[PDB]
């Protein structure tokens, strides 16, 4: 759950760490004020990026054997749909005992 | 006629996560479930120099189950890369039976465990992770144990091989091996 | 490029429908069965999770699309199908038009290939039944519409339909498959090594004769169905006879029947009283009948 | 085949991608050399080489910005559903589905009391009228 947003966040930091280097080396070559700062920081965002994609390439690597998680509750699945069969089934009898009775009344 | 493949399992005591969730995930069954056991380990050998030890593991959190014992001992030396094991002999037993009847025939107490964790099965195999308690007998060592066992008939030592790789697959968390 | 890489990513961030790539898929595991990543995708809804079953599994989809899941078709069913049941003047002629009458996208396209394939597997548990059923009652067997006759004026078809007592019994057979499959999977708080069932071993302490040593295990199947539609019909013959004395014994003492609620299986209950008409202290005949499936009331 | 060294040998093609990336960054900012150092032919060859090493730099961003963002979606690819130790995605859906069918049996025994007593009442009148 939180990996995949930990890995989207550093994809955007990846990207905005290119941007920011794009940026800064525009400013600093244009003509010679904060590129220095602004360089500083594309570096320290490119190392943070870098960090993080090798810390999550260094997972704890559940499986690598064979299919993990064998079994997505299908047992649970096909209970809720007889329920949902008899429910409509319900359904599909009460209707047609409300029909008779309104034809009787 | 029957015998045993039981393999040794020893795991840090901080990591289960890696345990719990990869023996539930990459094949041990739907469902699982634990346990709670004492067993009382007995011995009864004068001149013979063999004590032989009968494992009276009743759970505790069981509804009357019958005391499961199995006799096991005497290594085989197969050398066939497996996990070193012997022949094995299950007997049930009846509630207070197996006190009354090393009372009868006569057996020392040779030490006293309890032990507790979950549960977890295979085809042929079986896993167990569980932890071991040193109190009195109204109620440890911080070292899970992963109880990969494999109990049949000889064969032709066929589960070795897939026991082996079922090993291999659990490597990044555990490794395990004989002991003697 | 770095405005045209931002862009993207803030447009992938934003809409979340069209991420496809890894996103539905997310989704879809969360909502779905393993997939064995040998290229792209495998493992669909062969029930092999519950085990004990005929080979049948493959890959289904694996795509990109454009809310731009695959749905491919799978390996290949790809219909609406269910049981039939029916029991209505009995005809030795088949091989008839079995006519089949019939919110994202990858739930409807895999939840008919799911039903198929029980369905397969609830025809084929049927013929590996009627291959080596008992002598007590005839069973043709066709193609796909396997007729049978457990006694006179009960005629049952349970024929398999395909897109190439008529619902109440079509769920309890799929409901008695599933329970088959679940109890091929228990759990006897084991310690050393039994592996086995509870009951199974209960006979050691508790050493039954006969009784346990039968009762552990016994055979099911196409046997089941049979005994309750013979219910099914038993019942309906004794409540049309029952209702026909009614009609017809106007001036005589009005017959007072009265069901129960706790109909089981097999057996069932029912009272019935004489209550002649208009006197409550009367009632000296009051008699309470089951009418049992494989006998008589 | 050889899922572990698959996944290492992708991680490490990725941080020498991503080294390189930031080793061609760190070349195209050091080789800007604003001093006149073309003394032979200064308006030809000053020229190409700028040329040279700002498409060369360019190049080199677009395949560095390619190459992490093919290594994140590989990642996201593995730990979305490949190997993810998160299984208690499972037992939120059982639990989900277990809940659902308790209250559809419910509902369906309420269902099926109501319509047992007015069976009964119904019954009552009539079994006990005829004319």
């Amino acid at each position: 759950n939180e990996r995949l947003r930990a890995l989207e966040d550093i994809e955007r930091e990846i990207g905005a760490i290119l941007q920011n280097a794009g940026t800064a080396i525009l400013e600093l070559s244009k003509e010679k004020r904060l590129l220095d700062r602004q360089a500083a920081a594309f570096t320290t965002s490119v190392q943070h990026v870098e960090a993080e994609l090798s810390a999550q390439i260094r997972y704890l690597t559940q499986v690598a054997t064979g299919q993990p998680h064998e079994g997505s509750s299908y047992s649970s699945r096909k209970d809720c749909q007889m329920a949902l069969k008899r429910v409509d089934y319900a359904r599909l009898k009460i209707s047609d005992v409300a029909r008779t009775c309104e034809q009787m009344l | 006629n029957m015998m045993e493949y039981l393999l040794q399992g020893s795991v840090l005591d901080h990591s289960l996560e890696s345990l719990i969730h990869r023996l539930r995930g990459l094949c041990d069954n739907m469902e699982p479930e634990t346990f709670l056991d004492h067993e009382m380990v007995f011995l009864l050998k004068g001149q013979q120099a063999s004590p032989f030890v009968l494992r009276a593991r009743r759970s505790m959190d069981r509804a009357g189950a019958p005391w499961h014992l199995r006799y096991l001992g005497q290594p085989e030396m197969g050398d066939k890369n497996r996990h070193a094991l012997v022949r094995n002999c299950v007997d049930i037993a009846t509630s207070e039976n197996l006190t009354d009847f090393l009372m009868e025939m006569g057996f020392r107490m040779d030490h006293e465990f309890v032990a507790k964790g979950h549960l977890f099965r295979k085809g042929i195999m079986k896993v167990v992770v569980y932890k071991i308690f040193r109190i009195l007998v109204p109620g440890l060592s911080l070292s899970y144990l992963v109880e990969l066992s494999v109990v049949a008939p000889a064969g032709q030592d066929m589960v070795s091989d897939d026991m082996r790789n079922f090993a291999e697959q659990l490597k990044p968390l555990v490794h395990l091996e004989k002991i003697d | 490029g770095a405005e045209r890489l931002t862009k993207s990513v803030a447009e992938n961030q934003e809409n979340k429908l069209q991420r496809d790539f890894n996103s539905e898929l997310l989704r879809l595991r969360q909502h779905w069965k393993l997939r064995k990543v040998g290229d792209k995708i495998l493992g669909d809804l062969s029930y092999r999770s519950a085990g004990s079953l005929f080979p049948h599994h493959g890959t289904f989809e694996v795509i990109k699309n454009t809310d731009l899941d695959k749905k491919i078709p799978e390996d290949d069913l790809e219909g609406s199908a269910y049981i039939k049941v029916s029991i209505q003047k009995q005809a030795p002629d088949i091989g008839d038009l079995g006519t089949v009458n019939l919110s994202p996208h990858w739930q409807t396209k895999l939840e008919a290939a799911q039903n198929v394939l029980l369905c397969k597997e609830i025809f084929a548990q049927l013929s590996r039944e009627a291959v080596q059923i008992k002598s007590q009652i005839p069973h043709i067997v066709v193609k796909n519409q396997i007729i049978s006759q457990p006694f006179p004026s009960l005629q049952l078809s349970i024929s398999l339909c395909h897109s190439s007592d008529h619902l109440y019994v079509l769920e309890h057979n799929l409901h008695l498959l599933i329970r088959e499959f679940h109890k091929q999977t228990v759990m006897p708080h084991p310690a050393s090594a039994p592996f086995g069932h509870k009951r199974m071993r209960l006979s050691g302490p508790q050493a039954f004769d006969k009784n346990e040593i039968n009762s552990i295990q016994s055979t099911e199947g196409l046997l089941e169905k049979i005994i309750k539609q013979a219910k099914h019909i038993f019942l309906r013959s004794r409540t049309a006879a029952t209702i026909d004395s009614l009609a017809s014994r106007i001036e005589d003492p009005q017959i007072q029947a009265h069901w129960s609620n706790i109909n089981d299986v097999y057996e069932s209950s029912v009272k019935v009283l004489i209550t002649s008409q208009g006197y409550e202290q009367i009632c000296k005949s009051i008699q309470l009948q089951l009418n049992i499936g494989v006998e008589q009331v | 085949q050889s899922k572990e060294t698959l996944l290492q040998s992708y991680n490490k093609r990725l941080k020498d991608d991503i080294k390189s990336i930031m080793d061609n960054f760190t070349e195209i900012i050091k080789t800007a050399k604003i001093e006149d150092e073309t003394q032979v032919s200064r308006a030809t060859q000053g020229e190409q080489d700028n040329y040279e090493m700002h498409v060369r730099a360019a190049n080199i961003v677009r395949a560095g910005e390619s190459l992490m963002k093919l290594v994140s979606d590989l990642k996201q690819f593995l730990i979305l559903n490949d190997f993810p130790s998160v299984n208690e995605a499972i037992d939120q859906r059982n639990q989900q589905l277990r809940a659902l069918q308790e209250e559809c049996d419910r509902k369906l025994i309420t269902l099926r009391d109501e319509v047992s007593i007015d069976l009964y009442e119904l019954e009552e009148e009539y079994y006990s009228s005829s004319s």
